[PDB]
């Protein structure tokens, strides 16, 4: 059996790890993905797959834990992913305990940068440890938590990770961080960022129009709270507002659409 | 569980994995450590700086107890967990003897896991070499380095990562005891513009004094850039 | 079982009787009741006499190994901790001891009482074992930081002796040791009854 | 006790074993499902290799729990492996919250176990997808599950040989107001096309979701609604 | 049902200068009744020059003594053919003692022998194996009897009679006779005969000795 | 060669290379002998001789009990592995019958261990010969065992290099064994263990270890007073 | 790459790290052995490579229990370890199911045993055949197991170089009428005639048998019947 | 390289990992030792690859106990493990036996954590030299990665080792003072090192005879042995 062992944990003679690039390659030929951080929010834009006419919806009942790019890890963290798509949910579901284990035992949310760590710590073993391929996946991850405010961080499949203030994964995230390098600035509204992270998708997928049909919006966002259950626990704390990971409907996202078919056509004037 | 045998000798007595995790940290940023009489001076080239990373202050140099401090050059992820390693031995150490790990005790951890890991069937050695600078709790400074072979050795000054034998051959001529703190800094920041382009917004430098480990402001930085880079012409 | 040991401007005194009960008759009147662990550091044996002698054996391999990893010498306060370590680690194997370490770091004279539970307490002044009831009595009485190293000893040496005189258990030589600086020196050892016509000499 | 994975990386970023079960779990006879406004009809071709096989004892597709149904096609064996577990959780989920699976959490537990054979060591991918089709709180439901562990809700699909072709004529044939009884007939209708010879209540079988149910057609039941295609 | 029995009777070392000897009786007792008048295992030789000898349980010494019998062969080998000293023994005994300490051997163990200067050694256990170096030593039901008696001709420290010479090895046999037959005559667990080996560098002399049967 | 790479893979031919490579590693050890004579076992083993005034001891032969012991060919430190097993094993078995382990039961456990490591993925042979003396209520002993897990019961035999002389010279003499004494015992291993010295190279007390065993005679190894006795 | 482990079929369905360890045991020394009525002999030639042996060295044919041995044909450390294993299993029946072993199950077991190790990548098939010899509550058996595990029940049987020989000679034996006093004979006779002498110059013959005669006791047989 | 495990017999008897284990420890700086009866010493080649290196912290020479020293060649890192294991191992004899460790049943205990590779991936790329003092006076032994001790009267491991065991074969007789041998370790040095011999590029240790007791030399004293040549 040793003799079929293709050693997947090893270095290569540049102190390259093969599999790790391979798992890169499989990644930059996925749905790409836009985060952009603002300072009101975050904004997670994908490219799905084509829609097919006989694909139905899963008729989940929860509207925003999950769709085909974006997931919520928490009630303040969101993910996108791009590669291999199960692999994908191993990690997904592996942030969601960690998340959930954090808040067991502090009673408090996780912070962004930790759930990160974990995560990439998840990764980084299958590059080292266990004679098995790695994970094909990197995640964008997006929210908000006490210490940093909006973040998103994005993982590769080695388990390093990085923050960004804005950033893409998936197909032309080369082509997409140079688009997003020349518009990003620090004082954006998350209207502003929507509108940054879709003219950038439908920069990035060739289209004149944003195809709403192959187009998903998430967005990390705090909003007021609603369920301050204060007789129930009267020394406890709680926060006016509270963070919101939101997906957005086909129509919640056609205004933001069309609002970057407006700065398409009105930047092929000037030209 | 899977223990074949990854790090071997082949025939001329090379344990090429070994090798590739030197490789793998020749890619590496260069990092720069200087001892001076009263200060280390730990500094580290970053990658650039493109306007999409986060302007909130990432460091580059990572704490592993308080009075302990480690650069690294190779991979980001398994440099991390290294330092986790690091960071939690530094506190079961407290634990169990109350006092501060010394800088050596710490390092010489850190070296027998990365030793470690080049016998340990199932798994690759680490493609990390460190700094680590620090004071002992007797006001006396370190600096030491670890390569993935799980060799350590103390340093007046070092450097790793790219060209690190370009940098350690200069500063074997400058480099003299007994520098200043803001001696050490010039020397560093002068070292590693030695491999590195600007000294704009690509070099996080920290200093250590016993108790006190504080970062260069951006600002801070640039007038030693510039006292330096002007010095670079002659 | 009395031991003492007190912290001085001097260094630390340690002093200890030799008497070994097994129950009321007496087994021993010749138990060495301070280990010398290092030579920076000592420790009393108190309680069960196996489980300090077993454990503070184990602290002086533990101590020594120290000293050969990290060529330097362990500071007493990581040596008491290991010794507390274990004990608390046994804290429900019903082990017996209760211990002293002394000894003189490089942040000069230290002294703590170490037991059976991980208790490990650092005061100035300690008394330990069946007769300490009496050895405070005549220690708290006498005791002063500025003690030379004689009255030091004195103050020592008959703080047992008045440990041994009344209580059963207490007994033998009273053998006192000094901590200081360049280590430890054993003073003195003396037949309690030779220190009876001593100190009383009617 | 060989513990290395088979399934890695290849330098396109492909990883090539699972093309290949995808390929292996393609190469199955036809199964297809229709899901309707009311329920969803699951169907496969039974093509027994002689006569002298007991075509009842012959099973394509099966029952996991009372309201879920699956076929599959590709490799049989393997695909027993995925049935059995998925039969497992269907009754652990039931004995802790005393309701039955959501298909939704049944598809994602088979995508997990689909998803360990493709990065665990020593073993090799299935070699089978499997369609799956329920009725739960969100309705009815229709799921692919292939060999990546990906999964997929349909309003109709169709896996094994036939399918590109299946799928073409479910495109036409499908409707969203569809009631359950024409989508047994467009199922069965759909079978038929790339069905050499005959269509028997023996080389066909078919599952209903229908209510809150699963149900695999009797040869009784079969036989009436292949009198009417 | 114990997973403990005392067998009885005692044993009593005295060193001397260039010598020492060891004794023990040989009543093996049971519960109420007398299992033989000839039992030879409370003294075992480990080397040459050191032995051990145990009270208590019998069973408990016969598996003892194999234990370090083996300890014993197992420092032979990997110390190229030497013996472990008495003192190393002694040492080696206490740590074994030690590690049962939870389900404790009920041996009350002593080890003699010559020192490294050739000089009589004792060393006396309790159970878990607290020890210390004596001149003397007993262990056993006659203990508390014979002890007190070699305190008295040995230390001498109620007598103003100036101490006499030191004891040669025909004299300290003499008294040990004389206080291992004394204990026959008032414990009653102890009687039959008393095994006297004396350990001297130029080999270990046994001699046999009656005591009163009843 | 493409069989020749792991213990798990036959040959063919029905060969097992990696065991006949760990047979090499015997035929390239020191030399030892060993004879049986009606009462005794002597085992010779060549050293490795002064490099000038320039010494070097390893130990060859071991006791293993009372009434047996051994010298190894090959490497090394596999005859430590094997010797620390056979006394492992002589002591439990003395621990329980208080007697000595029987000789053709030690051949039997020692076959055993060796077969163990011949079979299976990521273990391997012993690369070491033992000739094993012994004595028992049966009489004297002397067992080769080999790499392969065999075991041989010899009259006298040789091992490692060059020793194809000492195996001529023994097949001469062997015959009379059973009625000489312990010195003509002694005298006939040494002569043979002589045989297989390199070129103008002789037996001396510093390149020559004897132990002998045999009735009322624990195995012995013989030092440089003993030893000189019998070298002359 | 088809031959290096035993976990691999060939395209023809064929173990070949089975046929390989099978021809370890055909260029083995040779054995033989008959069934009678009274009870099995079972004989076989050792060859021996120096002059030097002691009489009883490389037995090759070893008790398993009170009333079964089994002689190994081919790798004798590997064979010892068959045995061992044959033991494991006649000590189980009498301590489990307190009764002897029957012959027909000690050989399935001994089979079972060496097929395991044709199937696992990590193991290599036994390079030994094993003849059991019985003669329990079943009666007179002689089975042979080989590498690959298949096991056989035979009347007389041969194995090794000389197999092809001394079967023609065992094939003219009455095996309904031959008994075991004259098997020993016969049995050792074969074995002298197949022996090759310009090769395999020093060689005893080892016999053992379990019969009537040996109050059904395995064992050798006493060396003047031979 | 991984055609072949690592347990695997070469043709001519040896070990492959462990001939190759072999081949690292020539490319080591040059160790040596020295059997005296007056005491042991050891002295190596420090080998630093800059002057920046503080040359304490490349420390080629180690207490194993008060009374033990050992110094390698090759891995250094390798070394500090089998180090780590003879102090515990010495630490241990004091513990259970209360008295040192002979010299021999230590390097043993080294021996017996590098027979152990399979556990670890592969051997110990390194030779110790250890030389001690105990009841037998002052003794010297070198570990190999075999796993084979063996005592020695004078030695060198290293790239030095085949230069220098031509001027001990020479220079070296059974009866040498303490001085005569510090001074042929030192001179050996000095001829096969790469660099000039100076009082830091070197270490020194003797054990000495008559306390039992380890002194390392500092760069003084060392330069009082380079004094008289
Ligand atoms: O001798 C013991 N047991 C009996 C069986 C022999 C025996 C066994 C265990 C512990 C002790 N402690 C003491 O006796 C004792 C008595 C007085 C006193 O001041 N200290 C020091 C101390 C300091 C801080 C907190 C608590 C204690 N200690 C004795």
């Amino acid at each position: 059996s040793h003799r079929y062992d293709s050693r997947t944990t090893t270095f290569s003679p540049e102190g390259r790890l093969y599999q790790v690039e391979y798992a890169v390659e499989a990644i930059q030929q996925a749905g790409t993905v836009i985060g952009v951080c603002t300072k009101d929010g975050v904004v997670l834009a994908g490219e799905k797959m084509v829609p097919h006419p006989l694909f139905d919806s899963e008729s989940m009942q929860d509207k925003n834990t999950s769709g085909e790019k974006m997931y919520k890890i928490a009630e303040h963290i969101g993910c996108s992913v791009a590669g291999v798509t199960s692999d994908a949910y191993a990690l997904l579901n592996y942030a969601r305990l960690s998340a959930l284990r954090h808040q067991y035992t502090f009673q408090e949310p996780m912070a962004i940068e930790d759930l990160c760590r974990i995560l990439c710590d998840e990764k980084q073993l299958y590059t080292q440890y266990g004679g098995v391929r790695p994970y094909g996946v990197s995640f964008l991850l997006v929210g908000w938590d006490r210490y940093y405010g909006y973040q998103l961080y994005s993982t590769e499949p080695s388990g390093d990770y990085s923050a960004w203030s804005a950033y893409a994964i998936g197909q032309n995230d080369q082509v997409a961080h140079a688009l997003l390098k020349k518009d990003w600035h620090e004082s954006m509204t998350l209207e502003d960022g929507m509108l940054l992270a879709l003219r950038v998708l439908g920069k990035t997928m060739d289209t004149a129009k944003i195809d709403l049909d192959r187009v998903e919006v998430a967005v990390m966002r705090k909003v007021p709270a609603s369920n301050i259950d204060q007789l129930l626990d009267p020394f406890k704390h709680h926060p006016k507002t509270t963070p919101r990971f939101q997906i957005l409907t086909r129509s919640e996202l056609k205004p933001h659409a069309e609002r970057a078919d407006q700065a398409r056509e009105a930047e092929e004037k000037a030209e | 569980s899977y223990d074949r045998a990854i790090t071997v000798f082949s025939p001329d007595g090379h344990l090429f994995q070994v090798e590739y995790a030197q490789e793998a940290v020749k890619k590496g940023l260069a990092a720069v450590g200087v001892l001076g009489s009263d200060s280390v001076v730990i500094a580290v080239e970053k990658k650039s700086a493109v306007k999409l990373q986060d302007s909130r202050t990432i460091r580059k140099i990572y704490k592993v107890d308080a009075n302990i401090y480690l650069a690294f050059a190779g991979l980001s992820a398994d440099a991390r967990v290294l330092i986790n390693k690091a960071q939690l031995e530094c506190q079961r150490f407290s634990l169990n003897y109350e006092d501060t790990m010394d800088v050596d005790m710490l390092v010489r951890y850190v070296a027998g896991v990365q030793q470690k890991s080049t016998q340990s069937g199932g798994s690759r050695p680490f493609g990390v070499a460190t700094v680590i600078g620090g004071f002992n709790e007797d006001g006396k400074p370190h600096l030491w380095k670890t390569d993935p072979s799980g060799m350590c050795s103390a340093w007046r000054a070092v450097a790793i990562g790219r060209h690190d034998q370009t940098v350690i051959e200069y500063m074997e001529k400058s480099y003299k005891d007994g520098m200043s703190r803001d001696e050490c800094v010039h020397f560093a920041i002068k070292s590693l513009l030695e491999v590195v382009e600007s000294g704009s917004r690509n070099i996080e430098l920290l200093v250590l004094q016993y108790k006190e480990a504080r970062y260069l402001t951006e600002e801070e930085l640039q007038k030693f850039v510039v006292e330096v880079e002007k010095e670079r012409e002659e | 079982t009395t031991t003492l040991a007190f912290r001085f401007n001097g260094g630390i005194i340690v002093a200890v009787d030799s008497r070994a009960s097994t129950g009321q008759y007496i087994a021993s009147q010749t138990v060495m009741k301070v280990l010398e662990i290092n030579d920076y550091l000592l420790g009393t044996l108190a309680g069960g006499a196996a489980d300090c002698q077993y454990w503070e054996r184990v602290l002086g391999m533990e101590c020594r190994l120290w000293e050969l990893r990290n060529g330097s010498r362990i500071t007493v306060a990581a040596a008491s901790k290991i010794l507390a370590n274990i004990t608390y680690a046994y804290r429900n194997h019903g082990l017996s001891m209760g211990t002293m370490v002394a000894g003189w770091d490089q942040f000069g004279p230290s002294l703590y009482y170490v037991d059976d539970k991980g208790s490990r307490v650092k005061q100035d002044l300690f008394s330990v074992g069946s007769g300490s009831i009496y050895a405070y009595g005549v220690l708290d009485t006498g005791y002063r930081k500025d003690l030379s190293v004689e009255d030091a000893c004195d103050l020592a040496r008959r703080s047992i002796f008045h440990a041994t005189y009344r209580d059963g258990a207490s007994g033998g030589i009273v053998t006192v040791y000094h901590v200081h600086e360049k280590g430890w020196t054993k003073i003195s050892r003396d037949d309690q009854t030779k220190l009876y016509h001593r100190y009383f000499p009617s | 006790e060989a513990f290395y994975g088979l399934t890695t990386f290849s330098p396109s970023g492909k990883l090539i074993q699972i093309e290949y079960a995808t390929t292996a779990a393609g190469k199955g006879t036809t199964a297809l499902g229709v899901k309707a406004t009311d329920g969803v009809v699951i169907a496969a071709k039974k093509k027994a290799p002689s006569t002298l096989v007991d075509a009842s004892s012959i099973q394509k597709v099966f029952v996991l729990d009372e309201h879920v149904g699956c076929t599959y096609s590709g490799m049989g064996p393997d695909c027993r492996v995925l049935i059995d577990s998925a039969r497992k959780n269907c009754q652990q989920y039931k004995l802790m919250y005393n309701e039955p699976i959501p298909i939704s959490q049944l598809v994602r537990k088979i995508s997990a176990i689909y998803q360990e054979f493709t990065q665990s060591g020593g073993v090799r991918p299935f070699g089978c997808s499997l369609l799956v089709a329920g009725v739960d709180a969100n309705g009815y439901h229709l799921y692919q599950v292939d060999p990546s562990g990906t999964f997929w809700a349909w309003k109709a699909t169709a896996i094994g040989t036939g399918s590109p072709d299946a799928k073409a004529f479910l495109e036409k044939r499908y409707t969203v107001d569809m009631e359950l009884e024409d989508a047994v007939h467009t199922a069965l209708l759909t079978l038929k096309e790339g069905f050499d010879g005959q269509m028997t209540s023996e080389n066909t079988q078919v599952g209903r979701v229908v209510e809150n149910r699963f149900e695999i057609l009797s040869v009784d039941q079969l036989r009436d609604y292949l009198d009417q295609i | 049902w114990s997973p403990y029995q005392d067998n009885g009777g005692t044993t009593a070392a005295i060193a001397g200068k260039d010598f020492v000897i060891l004794a023990g009786d040989t009543r093996l007792n049971g519960d109420f009744c007398l299992h033989s008048r000839h039992d030879q295992s409370k003294i075992f030789q480990l080397t040459p020059y050191t032995y051990m000898a145990s009270n208590g349980m019998q069973a408990d010494r016969l598996q003892l003594q194999q234990m370090l019998k083996y300890r014993v062969k197992w420092y032979k080998y990997n110390n190229g053919g030497k013996v472990p000293s008495t003192k190393a023994i002694a040492q080696l005994m206490s740590t074994m003692l030690y590690h049962r300490r939870f389900f404790p051997y009920y041996t009350f163990n002593m080890v003699v022998g010559l020192d490294e200067e050739g000089h009589g050694v004792c060393y006396s256990y309790d159970a878990v194996g607290s020890t210390e170096p004596f001149l003397y030593g007993t262990r056993g039901s006659a203990a508390s009897f014979v002890e007190p008696l070699l305190d008295c001709l040995i230390n001498r420290q109620h007598m103003t009679s100036q101490a006499p010479p030191e004891m040669t090895k025909e004299e300290t046999l003499a008294m040990l006779k004389n206080a291992f037959t004394g204990a026959a005559e008032r414990d009653i667990y102890t009687g039959d005969s008393v095994s006297f080996f004396i350990i001297t560098k130029d080999g270990v002399q046994q001699e046999s000795f009656e005591l009163r049967k009843d | 060669n493409e069989y020749d790479s792991d213990i798990t893979t036959w040959s063919p031919t029905g060969r097992l290379f990696q065991i006949e490579y760990a047979n090499e590693a015997v035929n390239n050890g020191s030399a030892t002998v060993g004879v049986k004579g009606k009462n005794f076992v002597v085992l010779a083993a060549l050293k490795r001789s002064p490099v000038a005034e320039l010494s070097s001891y390893q130990e060859k032969v071991f006791e293993i009990d009372e009434h047996v012991g051994m010298s190894i060919s090959g490497l090394v430190a596999d005859g430590r592995v094997l010797a620390r097993y056979l006394r492992t094993e002589c002591m439990n078995y003395r621990y329980m019958y208080s007697n000595g382990m029987p000789m053709n039961q030690m051949a039997d456990m020692i076959g055993e261990k060796h077969q163990r490591h011949i079979q299976c993925s990521g273990k391997r042979p012993f690369g070491v010969g033992l000739l094993l003396a012994g004595y028992d209520r049966q009489g004297p002993h002397l067992y080769q065992t080999v790499p392969s897990g065999d075991v041989y019961d010899y009259k006298a035999t040789a091992m490692g290099v060059r020793s194809q002389a000492s195996r001529t010279y023994l097949e001469r003499h062997f015959e009379h064994f059973s009625d000489c004494t312990l010195d003509e015992l002694v005298t006939h291993a040494l002569k043979a263990l002589a045989s297989a010295t390199s070129e103008g190279i002789e037996l001396n007390v510093k390149n020559t270890t004897i132990a002998i065993v045999g009735k009322d005679t624990p195995f012995t190894i013989f030092e440089e007073e003993s030893a000189r006795k019998y070298l002359d | 790459g088809h031959d290096q482990s035993t976990d691999v079929f060939s395209a023809e369905g064929r173990v070949f790290q089975v046929e390989y360890a099978g021809k370890a045991v055909d260029n083995s020394s040779t054995a033989v052995a008959a069934c009678c009525k009274d009870g099995v002999v079972v004989a076989v030639e050792k060859v021996h490579t120096s002059r030097m042996l002691e009489k009883g060295s490389n037995n090759r044919i070893h008790a398993v229990d009170r009333q079964a041995g089994i002689c190994i044909c081919g790798l004798l450390p590997d064979g010892r370890a068959i045995v061992s294993r044959a033991r494991q299993e006649a000590e189980n029946s009498r301590d489990i199911f307190a009764t002897p072993i029957r012959g027909s199950v000690l050989a399935n077991r001994v089979g079972e045993f060496m097929h395991a190790y044709t199937t696992h990548f990590a193991y290599r098939p036994f390079g030994c055949s094993a003849i059991i010899a019985s003669y329990a509550d079943d009666g007179p058996q002689l089975f042979v197991s080989d590498p690959s595990g298949t096991v056989a029940g035979y009347y007389g049987v041969a194995l090794g170089k000389a197999k092809t020989v001394a079967k023609s000679e065992l094939e003219k034996l009455d095996f309904s009428s031959l008994t075991c006093d004259e098997a020993v004979g016969k049995l050792a006779s074969i074995l002298h005639e197949v022996h090759d002498k310009q090769k395999d110059k020093l060689y005893e013959v080892e016999v053992a048998w379990v019969c009537d005669k040996s109050d059904r006791k395995f064992v050798h047989v006493p060396a003047d019947m031979v | 390289e991984y055609d072949r495990g690592v347990n695997t017999f070469s043709p001519e008897g040896r070990i492959f990992q462990i001939e190759y284990a072999v081949e690292a420890i020539k490319l080591g700086s040059t160790s040596l030792g020295i059997r005296t009866p007056e005491g042991v010493v050891l002295a190596a080649e420090k080998r630093v690859p800059s002057t920046l290196v503080v040359p304490s912290s490349m420390s080629k020479i180690m207490e194993v106990d008060s009374h033990i020293a050992a110094v390698m060649s090759g891995m250094v890192a390798d070394a500090r493990i089998l180090v780590e294991h003879a102090r515990v191992e010495s630490q241990n004899h004091r513990f259970t036996y209360n008295e040192p460790m002979s010299v021999e049943s230590c390097t043993l205990a080294t021996c017996d954590l590098s027979i152990q590779f399979g556990l670890m991936s592969r051997p110990f790329g390194v030779s110790l030299l250890i030389a001690g003092v105990d009841e037998k006076g002052p003794q010297l032994w070198q570990t190999d990665p075999s796993g084979t001790h063996t005592r020695y009267d004078a030695q060198a491991i290293g790239g030095g080792a085949e230069a220098a065991q031509s001027v001990f074969t020479e220079r070296y007789h059974r009866n040498m003072t303490l001085e005569e041998g510090e001074t042929l370790a030192v001179d050996i040095l000095k001829q096969v090192m790469e660099d000039q011999l100076s009082p830091e590029n070197i270490e020194v240790a003797v054990v000495r005879a008559d306390d039992g007791k380890l002194h390392m030399y500092t760069p003084t004293e060392i330069k009082a042995i380079m004094s008289r040549m």
